[PDB]
């Protein structure tokens, strides 16, 4: 029997929207005739310019539309894998996963957050024996170290109240904080009793928590000291030894009923002066060689301090699709979508992004499969190390390649993982402090071919590149629960800056080495069609400075000119209506399967044009100079509003020449300006306004 | 009237919309209630009000200018 | 009504009241029956599409049938 | 002092009620059986002898105080095969 299935379009719906593309191009081309047989229309200097912008955006539409072919949708079930794998008598046979967790600084990002993060990964629904759980700071704090040990305590009572009467969320700050009638569905008899003692517990440790935090806001002279009596090892933030710990482990605290907890990990790395250490991306490398020492397993799930597990059934869906013999033999990881809460009703900024989810990612998931975004992934452990998909054709080598650490050469060699010769614990915490040194990674590969791949600032989106390129593949889920939830920006400076930062990183990786223009050609293994994909993701930005010049125009020939065009010859009349019906035809089509509002979309297309208008042109110029303040960012903007309005205006005063019909053109030009100040108009004025508009 | 008033705002921290309320305000109040209260002075210097009332007078001006 | 208007205007002068009534009452006939008709689709309003989609409905329309 | 354990009792006693609608949820193969030992006496929707009872009347259950409170009845109708009910007039 199969555990998943996956089935198309049910093809309804699907004949109609390729016939509507396929004959929009054959018009768009017919409409380039007239536009190229008419070599005058008063001034050569506007023609040259409209007629080399207009071509542009018909490349730019070809490179966007085609990859949104053949969609595709897939469903699972749980209940058959736990029959299959799980038949009572003999022990379990599942196969077990890690997680990790970054975090920086805790004056910058508050504590109590990252603390509501970890209780959520231990009350997963998973075998004990299993689930592992990893947390990693690169700035050591006494606080972050304090702030574990308290909510290890709190561990205790937390866990088996959840698990008995099977709540969720079991996050307990976005729990309790909850207007929906906790007595739904319940039926056990004693519930609320239970309910009120927990509430009365929680309340008591976040008052502990806060007392914590706020007395480390000053620092003594002398040096923060350990409660036994010794000095914190890390005075200094740039020079720290490692330090490894374990707390709540399989030998150590139990729980209140008797039972085990999962094991937590504490792991710091080492700094000295006079390196370059990269952020982000020698941590997670950092984390995966540790790991490997300490407890190996065969995959691996990456998280931020931030998001939180929603569904305490993820895992169990992740896994019944990596464990299938027939469909998991070539799968690199699983992507999941991303969710915000705390949104309000009116999504000014569009903060949600449904469209890009939505829509491009199911229809890229029928190549290959989704990209990877950086947050809710299970990787393959012998993905990472860089081997290849299987079911394809020295000492020396191997220390070159990985290091010169000789238990971690032969921990790769295990076929599933674990302990090889069951040593004392003693020698493995020597072993995983020593394979932490600074200078670890002097010769070895790591970076350039193993692991995650430094340079740009977007790494997400390079180090998937390369793996797709040797033929793997990867998958999409969709639980109807979102899985995985987190926080979005709520101020503009955020957002702008935000924008910005993605842009930049593409910028950089055009003009690096790894290009997909003439990269990964030799060995081929990449489908034609998904090259293509990575090419717009790449070449994207510069789509921004035509579009600009395209928003002058309408201002220029309003105050002088007058004229872009000459005036239908019976012919272009046809033309133009088969050219404006078409785009409507097309969008209603995607609506009825897509499932998006008409609303969204809207917003989607206003949101692009000001955020390429502001940001997106510094990446190519800042940028190609490189190879800005919230007041300079909304320089360029601003300029636009003031000429289009002016202009407008203006253009009407100066038609009282003439008689009270104007000859047509005032239309002509006033809903080519309307549309200027349409789109544009609602966010600047909304942005800023005065209140109320009125 | 206009510059001044931007400039108004821009040292004294009140907003526009506030500024407008006051003004229209100030209108009505006038018309009713310190029309009466002007007369009653002056009744009891020379010797030496219901809800339903004290609109009549800008009733009166509402109707006459609507039809008008 | 829109095309009875785009006839009426273009030629007839002095003419435009039984013009005016005619409009009044299909005004008074079409309010009665949008609101509640209308606002049962969508969350509060579509009028973001959908005043530029009339508008260029009746633009089209109105050029198509001059030509 | 009595309001607070009012709701303490009225929501224990909400959550009964979801718990027997939580039961009854799935039907036995058999049928239904009361808890004396004895089947329900009407096992088809469609046919059941009618039937009739009576609780906290003047003669029965008591207010924890000591006074008496409004009696109640249940009554259900019987149905066979072959003939039309009024939805209800009847
Ligand atoms: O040097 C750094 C900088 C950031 N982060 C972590 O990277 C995550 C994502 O950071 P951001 O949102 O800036 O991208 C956060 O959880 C940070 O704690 C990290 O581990 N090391
Ligand atoms: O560029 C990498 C960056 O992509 C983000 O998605 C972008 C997408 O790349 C862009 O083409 C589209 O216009 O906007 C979406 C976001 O709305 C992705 O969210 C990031 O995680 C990723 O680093």
């Amino acid at each position: 029997e199969p555990l998943s299935i996956v089935y198309p379009i049910p093809r309804n719906k699907l004949t109609p929207y390729r016939a509507v593309i396929i004959m929009r191009l054959i018009i768009l081309g017919l409409f380039f005739h007239y536009r190229i047989t008419n070599p005058v229309d008063s001034a050569f200097g506007l023609w040259l310019t409209s007629v080399i912008c207009e071509i542009w955006f018909a490349f730019s539409w070809v490179l966007d539309q085609f990859p949104k072919w053949k969609p595709v949708n897939r469903e699972t079930f749980i209940e058959r894998l736990s029959a299959r794998y799980e038949r009572e008598g003999e022990p379990s046979q599942l196969a077990a996963v890690d997680f990790f967790v970054s975090t920086v600084d805790p004056l910058k990002e508050p504590p109590l957050i990252t603390a509501n993060t970890v209780l959520s990964i231990l009350a997963v629904d998973y075998p004990v024996d299993k689930v592992s759980c990893y947390v990693s700071d690169d700035g050591a704090a006494m606080l972050t170290f304090e702030s574990l040990v308290e909510t290890a305590e709190f561990a205790r009572k937390w866990v088996p109240f959840c698990k008995k009467f099977s709540i969720e969320p079991r996050a307990p700050e976005f729990y309790f904080s909850q207007k929906i009638d906790y007595l739904k569905d319940k039926v056990q008899p004693s519930f609320v009793k239970e309910r009120r003692a927990m509430k009365r517990d929680y309340e008591e440790y976040k008052v502990r928590v806060n007392a914590l935090v706020a007395k480390a806001q000053k620092t003594p002279d002398e040096g923060w000291t350990m409660q036994d009596g010794t000095p914190w090892p890390g005075n200094n933030t740039r020079d720290h030894p490692g330090m490894i710990q374990v707390f709540l482990g399989n030998t150590g605290a139990r729980d209140i009923e008797g039972n085990e907890l999962p094991r937590l990990v504490y792991v710091s790395r080492e700094k000295r002066p006079g390196y370059q250490h990269h952020k982000k991306a020698g941590a997670e490398n950092a984390l995966v060689r540790v790991s490997a020492v300490l407890t190996n397993a065969p995959y691996i799930l990456n998280l931020d301090c931030d998001h939180y597990v929603n569904n305490s059934k993820a895992v169990r869906e992740a896994m019944c699709i990596l464990m299938d013999p027939q469909v998991g033999r070539d799968v690199c990881y699983v992507q999941f979508p991303q969710r915000f809460d705390g949104i309000d009703r009116s999504d000014r900024y569009a903060n949600r992004n449904i469209v890009f989810f939505d829509v491009n990612m199911k229809g890229l998931d029928g190549i290959q499969g989704p990209m990877y975004v950086g947050t809710g992934c299970v990787f393959n452990r012998q993905a990472l190390y860089g081997y290849g998909p299987p079911s394809m054709p020295s000492q020396l080598s191997f220390e070159k390649t990985f290091g010169l650490s000789p238990v971690f050469i032969e921990s790769t060699l295990m076929e599933n993982g674990g302990v090889p010769e069951s040593a004392n614990s003693s020698t493995l915490i020597k072993e995983a402090i020593h394979v932490i040194g600074c200078g670890f990674e002097e010769k070895t590969e790591w970076g350039k071919e193993i692991g995650w791949i430094y340079g740009s600032v977007t790494e997400d989106i390079l180090s998937g590149f390369k793996m797709h390129c040797r033929g793997w593949r990867s998958i999409y889920c969709m639980p109807v629960r979102p899985a995985f939830k987190g926080s979005a920006p709520i101020n503009l400076s955020d957002r702008l800056h935000q924008v910005l930062r993605w842009a930049l990183g593409s910028v950089e990786i055009f003009f690096s080495r790894h290009c997909p223009f003439w990269y990964g050609y030799g060995g081929g293994r990449l489908k034609w069609l998904q090259r293509l994909a990575y090419i717009n993701t790449i070449v994207y930005p510069f789509t921004s400075l035509p579009l600009i010049a395209y928003c002058t125009i309408p201002a220029v020939c309003l105050l002088t000119g007058k004229f872009i065009i000459p005036t239908l010859s019976n012919l272009a009349s046809m033309l133009f209506l088969g050219l404006f019906i078409s785009i409507i035809v097309t969008a209603v089509l995607e609506l009825r399967w897509s499932g998006v509002s008409i609303e969204d979309l809207w917003r989607n297309e206003q949101f692009w044009v000001i955020g390429g208008v502001s940001a997106h042109l510094f990446a190519v110029f800042q940028g190609f100079l490189k190879m800005v303040k919230w007041t300079t960012l909304l320089i360029p903007p601003t300029t636009l509003l003031i000429i289009n309005i002016v202009g407008v205006v203006a253009g009407f005063s100066d038609a009282l020449n003439k008689g009270y019909e104007a000859w047509g053109p005032l239309f002509g030009k006033v809903f080519f300006a309307f549309w200027v100040i349409l789109h544009l108009y609602p966010f600047l004025k909304g942005l800023m306004g005065r209140q109320n508009r009125t | 009237i206009i510059v001044t008033a931007v400039l108004e705002l821009r040292w004294s921290g009140v907003s526009i919309e506030d500024l407008w309320r006051n003004e229209q305000f100030w209108v009505i109040g006038g018309v009713s209630a310190h029309l009466f209260a002007v007369f009653q002075g002056f009744l009891k210097m020379l010797a030496g009000v219901k809800w339903t009332t004290l609109l009549i007078p800008p009733t009166t001006l509402l109707i006459i200018n609507i039809v008008g | 009504v829109v095309a009875g208007f785009s006839d009426a205007l273009n030629k007839g002068y002095e003419a435009w009241g039984p013009l005016f009534g005619k409009v009044f009452f299909a005004f008074w006939v079409i309010l009665h029956l949008y609101p509640f008709l209308k606002g049962l689709m969508g969350r509060q309003n579509r009028t973001p599409t959908i005043v530029v989609l009339w508008s260029v409905l009746l633009t089209s329309v109105f050029s198509l049938v001059w030509v």
